[PDB]
């Protein structure tokens, strides 16, 4: 409709829109706080890296503010702006506090969008991949839960000049795509949203915060670590039912199962991150090694007394260790799983 | 007259008065962008990262009446540095993780104009795209990795996409081989997707990848099968030879542990249960049970005609029960993961 | 008089009115771009990525009459940033995965103008190129990796490539020192790729690589050969010593998997079977059969003086059969994977 | 009233005739650049690279009389792109290997002017800095390495560096925690340096790192100790049990080899001898001697009181000498 | 005024009539470029990739008579906004794999101009360069890693390079710059060359850094475990021959131990095509441990499968095996360590 004029006024408005405008200055620099409304759409979450204490998230990041100096007049109530204008219009310098490294996608023209409206409101959207720091406690390694945060805010403009608010409410703004749960180690419980002020040598600032809650999937470690260790302990304990006079046989059970435990302790370290305290899994492996070690020491004492004191009652030791070892290992398991499951 | 001036002034005339800030046929119907791809290669597929990498010649084709020129019969091929002085669709790949246009010698782009204002715009792109991979059936699995093409700023009211050439708009997929996979089929789809800010046009390209299992048969299944069979040798050694029945047993457990430990260190780290893991743990139980079998025999032999009768009877049963149960286990495993 | 003031205006009056958007004699016959390469090194060859990294000095010669000048006897060499102001061909490498022009101090480019209009434009490039490898013969394999050079936008109606100097156009290959390979030969090819109406010029450079086996003999084959030979020692130990023959057998089984396991941790991780795998599994079967041999001997000895003879006789056969059959398998292996 | 025009007029009035090639108070006294740092995080520390990664909010202060204004009673914060149109000091981190300024949405810079002419120029920088590591006491070692700040083009007669707030000039070091290390202390130093081209000002920031030992106690030392103790079980088995004595002794040699080789590949590659190497090889010798001890007693027997006498002294000598080895080891690598 | 306005109007008076596309003295004379290097840090040396990293202040000086000026100051620093409008040589490192020109808080570049027209151009670089290695003698080898650089475009007939002092005072290594883990750095050599290429003849500057590997790590890590594992597998000749399972378990397990040692030893090196000094030692050790169990097999055969048994083999191997291993050890070290 009104084709020839419709194109003419579009370029006529957009070309003259930038006269009398200084992009080095805020809207209402000396009069008002510049309120910025934000939103996020998470295209993908993860992968999460325990060794590097980081995670990767893909987001369409939306920002909206009203600039009185860009109030155009025309038939169209909304007006897309070309990127040539986007680089010559003031935009917030929002940055992410947690960002290790980030990509503002740049493929086939930049992934940026800037719209303008009759009342001067600007809508600025742009696609990001954020690699964010997630400090995580690890005392419960295989059974732990985490909340990796995402924090962002203005860099230069302090709390008295720019403030950030969630556009459609705190928890009603952020959205995660249905396909976006791109995790293999973890299962995403959900997310929560909030905001807070902070203070620095350069002044106060307002932060926007969003936590993504995670719970680790235990299934892998049961078949990888716990079972081979549990079975290996059952092997070391069956040696008590063998005859005491088969010294070469009794010996190789004790030593070989120790060697089997040694191999099973190699993989645990590789699956773990490099943290410097004993995790719940390290308790298990250390105790399993104790049972396997003490089983062969049990034979050593039985061997000594039956050889140095032969009609001796040394057979008592086998009959006691046959019940003691399985039971005491059982109570350790009940204590171990009760301690960390009901947690 | 003369090409050197006639063509030079023509191109200057086209750009003089142009406005890249405004889309073709503005105000009118959406500009219809046709697309086609020539896939040079699929570089890699990463389950640990859950992504795959393409290299392709990505071409776009649309009409801009502002670029009509007369007299010249040639389809003018311009220098790739002119592509920054014209309007081009703001197309982007939705599931892209990291991509770049090749730039060695000179930026790998092309623009060909034609007398009637239709523009052909080509790029050579290397892109790493996310792919959802379900490894629960690994290594006996197949995967459906896709490439998503979408317009960023314009709704379907301003931009329209279509596969130029229909179902044969993507080529080169039939010329590609991978070490681990083989492409069963590829499919082309076009859709209009509605979400928070408007109805968007999208084109989708999908590949079905079937893994090659010969590598794993030789490295994982047969080793476990043979080590498991060496465990049954214990039942044929005389029970009086305790030092032999034992060293065969515990060493087999250590042999099986070494295989299980290092396989999962070499093959990609995917921390959740997989089909190969169910097999390896299934074998660990058979090696586990084949040694508890002796411990039961040794106690019966020494501690409790029963001494020679039961001890030899348990071996006689174990010689058939263990092989039969392992045959049943394999039959259930294969007909589960392969035929069900 | 013949000072740099004269040169300043001379170069300016070449660039005034010069248009980068139009190739030499636009509308006339094609541009004959001669090319020349000086291979600096082959930084890497990797099977896991099926690519090799190449560093080279890449020169391109063409005649552009718009740059002709007279009165200056010298073959002018200009600051490399003049490249941004002249027309240069859009040559690109088809099979490159990632490439870059070196930038230290100042971008490694060159332009030298000759009086008759000839332009020598060269630049130093490092490029990772895709080379599909047939690893079925891994230790005994041979490869033909090539570098393909093509024009991106212009067909043969506009640009014609040719190797400058014929077979002498590429140098530096005799001075390369690959760790695991040796250059057998290289060949230069010039051709016109044709499909539909568009004939495209292409040049290609090929290297034939032969792998050196010395590493694999000492650390792969001999360690496995001596373990296989060592398993036959059990046939010479007296069959009554069950605790000994079993210990020798199962432990050599553990060693075979230990060798195979950690070779998997040090050999390239390409999921498909190779020649190296067929040998390691060939030995693993012989070691496995060496332990099954006692299972029959021990059972026959106790599951009964005829059966004293049968147990002894099976040894005397096995001490003949095993060395013979392994050598037969050994001989066949070093013929199928040598003649093929 | 029409303030947006007033401020634009003022800011443009600052840029009239401004030359980026001239420093403040040109030809006169040096320009004093005060500095301040906020450590966002101390990232991966790697021995195999002899460097560590650091993220910080690097800030600089100076006065430029060309930029003073009187009309507006506000500290004007300006867009990030104004930093390319002002004179900023030529600072660089001497010992950095690779570093970049963050650009998540816009490049993380800050330009803030004040009426009196002071310019606050802030950057958010992630930098990998070379860290000279002496790992001969690893993992019982302390590590000192620094961030070195210097000017490139200007000598001390043209530019001067100083810390703003003295020893208070750096923050964030009192809250970061690393997996392998803990921050014992940090120090700030300011000094002049004589160099091949002239005398230059410098600032130095240093951290003292003490490694966490709890990881190696559980994962490296205790496994070695238990195997070494387990080797002494041989001396209690009767010496006539040849098949049992050898199977125990030789296997503890094998499992020692297993742990040594798999620790070698998982730990960082540092091709020179360290404390653990002196401990791991020490245990290997004790395991080696325990097996060599059986070959000694077996030879005397098969050729008896002396055979038993050897078997009984070794039961006390081996525990005694290993404890002495531990006493010398821990004493040496803890105190000297 | 007289100290502020004069300075800026001199700079603006340099570039009018200037041409940065042309080197000084196109036909009149050869452009002399004087260079010197200060190595702030050296290493790491990635022998697994045959490359090394060097961090240098690279400095170049030449005379451009077009920038000759007159004023109260004998020299003045320019700024990088003006350095890009002045001609500078196209110097590059011939064997450089990948180099970083540091760009952190403005470029790490400096350009000073004397009133005579001389220019001093300085910049900080991190250079990763090729260093081919003869790893035949791997554990006890030595290397001379070169750093070769020269003009890319301008040939010897137009631009020539000379070390600033033409002597040892041209390459300086910082006292604390030796960031080397597994090498020592004994000395350096500075040279010059001419070469001919397809595009003309060029003059090159060369600097060689001489390296020697640290022996200590490999002795404790590889040689000692291998020697001890071979001292074992020989103590069994003093075990009683009658206890067959003890002798067999002993020998087969030490073969496995050598297998693990051999497996871990190959963790090093770039996996070159030929046997290094490690393979000479490890392969022979695996031979002694292998033959030490074939020795039991023959002596076992002639007592349990004869009794008119033979005791020569066990009694002789107590001498022959230690002597043969001792002779091999002496010859091996006498060959490689006297190098
Ligand atoms: C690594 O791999 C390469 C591919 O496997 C090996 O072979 C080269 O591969 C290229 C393709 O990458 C191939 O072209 C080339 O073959 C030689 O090419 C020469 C150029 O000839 C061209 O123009 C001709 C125009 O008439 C045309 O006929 C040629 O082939 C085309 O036409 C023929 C006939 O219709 C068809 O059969 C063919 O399929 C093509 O469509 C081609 O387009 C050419 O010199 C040469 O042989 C011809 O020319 C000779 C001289 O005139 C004659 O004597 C001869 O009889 C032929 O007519 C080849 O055809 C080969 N290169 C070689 C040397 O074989 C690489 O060798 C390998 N590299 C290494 C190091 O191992
Ligand atoms: C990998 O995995 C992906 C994701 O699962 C697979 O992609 C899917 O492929 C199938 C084909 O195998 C696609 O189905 C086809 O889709 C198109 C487009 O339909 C869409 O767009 C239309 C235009 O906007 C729209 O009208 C459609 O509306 C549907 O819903 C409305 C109700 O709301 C209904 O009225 C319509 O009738 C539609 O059902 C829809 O949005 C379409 O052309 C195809 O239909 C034709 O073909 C079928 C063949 O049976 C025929 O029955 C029809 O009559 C018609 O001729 C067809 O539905 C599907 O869209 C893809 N899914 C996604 C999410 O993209 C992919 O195939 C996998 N790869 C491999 C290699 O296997
Ligand atoms: C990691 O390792 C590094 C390297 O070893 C450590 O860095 C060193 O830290 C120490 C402090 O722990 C530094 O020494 C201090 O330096 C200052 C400055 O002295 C300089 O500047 C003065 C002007 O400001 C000037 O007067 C000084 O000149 C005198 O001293 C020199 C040198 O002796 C002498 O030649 C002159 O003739 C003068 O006598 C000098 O140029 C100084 O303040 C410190 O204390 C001195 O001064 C105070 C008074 O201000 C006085 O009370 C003290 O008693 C003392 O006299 C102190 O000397 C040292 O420079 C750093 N070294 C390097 C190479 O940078 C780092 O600390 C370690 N990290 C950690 C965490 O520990
Ligand atoms: C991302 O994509 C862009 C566009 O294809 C790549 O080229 C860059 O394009 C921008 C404009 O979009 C150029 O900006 C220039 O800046 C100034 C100030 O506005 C002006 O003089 C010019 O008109 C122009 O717009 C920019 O120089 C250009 N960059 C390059 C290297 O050519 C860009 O490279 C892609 N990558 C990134 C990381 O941006
Ligand atoms: C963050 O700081 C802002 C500064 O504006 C606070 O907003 C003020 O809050 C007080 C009450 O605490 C109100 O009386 C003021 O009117 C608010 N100011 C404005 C301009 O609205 C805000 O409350 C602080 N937020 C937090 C979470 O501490
Ligand atoms: C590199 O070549 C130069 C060439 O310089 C000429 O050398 C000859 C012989 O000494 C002399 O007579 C000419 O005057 C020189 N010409 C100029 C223009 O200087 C040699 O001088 C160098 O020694 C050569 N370098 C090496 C390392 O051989
Ligand atoms: C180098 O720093 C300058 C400072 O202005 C900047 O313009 C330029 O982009 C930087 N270059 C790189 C490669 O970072
Ligand atoms: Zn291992």
């Amino acid at each position: 409709d009104e084709t020839n004029d419709n194109i003419t006024i579009f370029t006529r408005i957009l070309d003259g829109l930038l006269d009398g405008y200084d992009n080095r200055l805020r809207p209402g620099l000396g009069e008002r706080i510049t309120q910025v409304r934000t939103d996020i759409y998470v295209t993908s979450f993860g992968p999460v890296s325990d060794t590097e204490m980081e995670y990767t998230i893909d987001v369409f990041f939306r920002q909206s503010w009203k600039d009185e100096r860009l109030r155009f007049k025309g038939p169209m109530q909304r007006l897309p702006l070309n990127n040539l204008l986007a680089s010559k219009i003031w935009t917030p310098d929002t940055f992410f506090h947690n960002g290790k490294k980030s990509i503002a996608h740049n493929m086939t023209t930049p992934n940026k969008l800037l719209r303008l409206e009759d009342d001067g409101t600007l809508l600025y959207t742009m696609r990001l991949t954020i690699s964010a720091e997630c400090p995580m406690q690890l005392e419960d390694f295989p059974m732990d839960a985490h909340a990796c945060p995402l924090k962002f805010g203005s860099y230069a403009y302090p709390n008295s000049e720019v403030v950030y608010v969630w556009t459609n409410g705190s928890t009603k703004s952020v959205v995660v795509a249905e396909d976006g749960s791109r995790l293999n180690q973890y299962h995403l419980m959900g997310q929560t949203v909030g905001t807070e002020n902070i203070s620095t040598s350069t002044g106060e600032y307002t932060i926007m915060t969003a936590h993504f809650h995670l719970k680790r999937k235990i299934g892998y470690f049961v078949i990888q670590t716990y079972l081979p260790c549990i079975m290996t302990v059952i092997l070391s304990q069956v040696s008590f039912w063998l005859n005491r006079e088969s010294v070469p046989a009794r010996t190789v059970f004790g030593v070989t199962t120790v060697l089997t435990m040694t191999t099973l302790s190699i993989s645990a370290r590789n699956s773990l991150p490099k943290v410097a305290y004993a995790t719940a899994m390290d308790w298990f492996i250390a105790v399993c090694y104790a049972f396997v070690f003490s089983a062969l020491i049990e034979f050593a004492t039985v061997n000594y007394f039956t050889k140095s004191q032969p009609a001796a009652s040394i057979s008592k030791i086998d009959k006691m260790s046959r019940i003691v070892f399985p039971v005491l290992f059982g109570t350790f398991n009940l204590v171990y799983w009760a301690t960390y499951l009901n947690r | 007259p003369g090409n050197m001036s006639f063509v030079k002034e023509t191109v200057d005339k086209l750009l003089k008065g142009y406005d890249i800030r405004l889309r073709p046929d503005f105000g009118g119907p959406p500009v219809c962008v046709g697309m086609n791809i020539d896939i040079a290669s699929i570089d890699m597929v990463s389950e640990v990262n859950m992504d795959y990498t393409l290299t392709m010649y990505f071409q776009q084709y649309w009409r801009d009446k502002r670029l009509a020129y007369s007299g010249i019969p040639l389809n003018l091929t311009l220098d790739n540095r002119v592509a920054d002085q014209l309007w081009v669709p703001d197309t982007y790949f939705l599931n892209d993780k990291k991509s770049f246009v090749h730039g060695v010698t000179v930026k790998n782009r092309m623009i060909r104009l034609h007398p009637d204002g239709t523009v052909l715009y080509g790029l050579r792109i290397t892109t790493t795209a996310a792919c959802m991979m379900d490894l629960r059936r690994y290594p006996l699995d197949e995967q459906n990795c896709t490439l998503e093409i979408e317009s960023y700023g314009y709704t379907t009211d301003d931009i329209e996409f279509y596969w130029r050439g229909g179902d044969k708009a993507v080529t080169g997929v039939e010329r590609i081989e991978l070490p681990q996979f083989s492409i069963v089929e590829h499919r082309l789809v076009s859709r209009n997707v509605v979400f928070a800010t408007g109805a968007y046009p999208r084109l989708s390209l999908s590949f079905r990848l079937k893994r090659n299992i010969g590598y794993f048969i030789l490295q994982t299944y047969m080793p476990s099968i043979l080590i498991t069979i060496l465990s049954w040798v214990s039942f044929w050694i005389n029970y009086d030879a305790s030092a032999a029945r034992v060293a065969l047993g515990i060493t087999t457990v250590l042999t099986m542990t070494t295989i299980n430990t290092h396989l999962r260190e070499t093959l990609p780290k995917i921390p959740y249960v997989k089909a190969i893991d169910m097999y390896l743990m299934g074998c660990f139980v058979f090696v586990f049970l084949a040694l508890l079998e002796y411990a039961f025999v040794n106690y019966i032999f020494f501690s409790q005609e029963l001494y020679k009768g039961r001890a030899a009877a348990i071996d006689r049963w174990s010689r058939i029960v263990f092989p039969f149960t392992f045959s049943l286990f394999n039959l259930v495993y294969w007909l589960y993961y392969v035929n069900s």
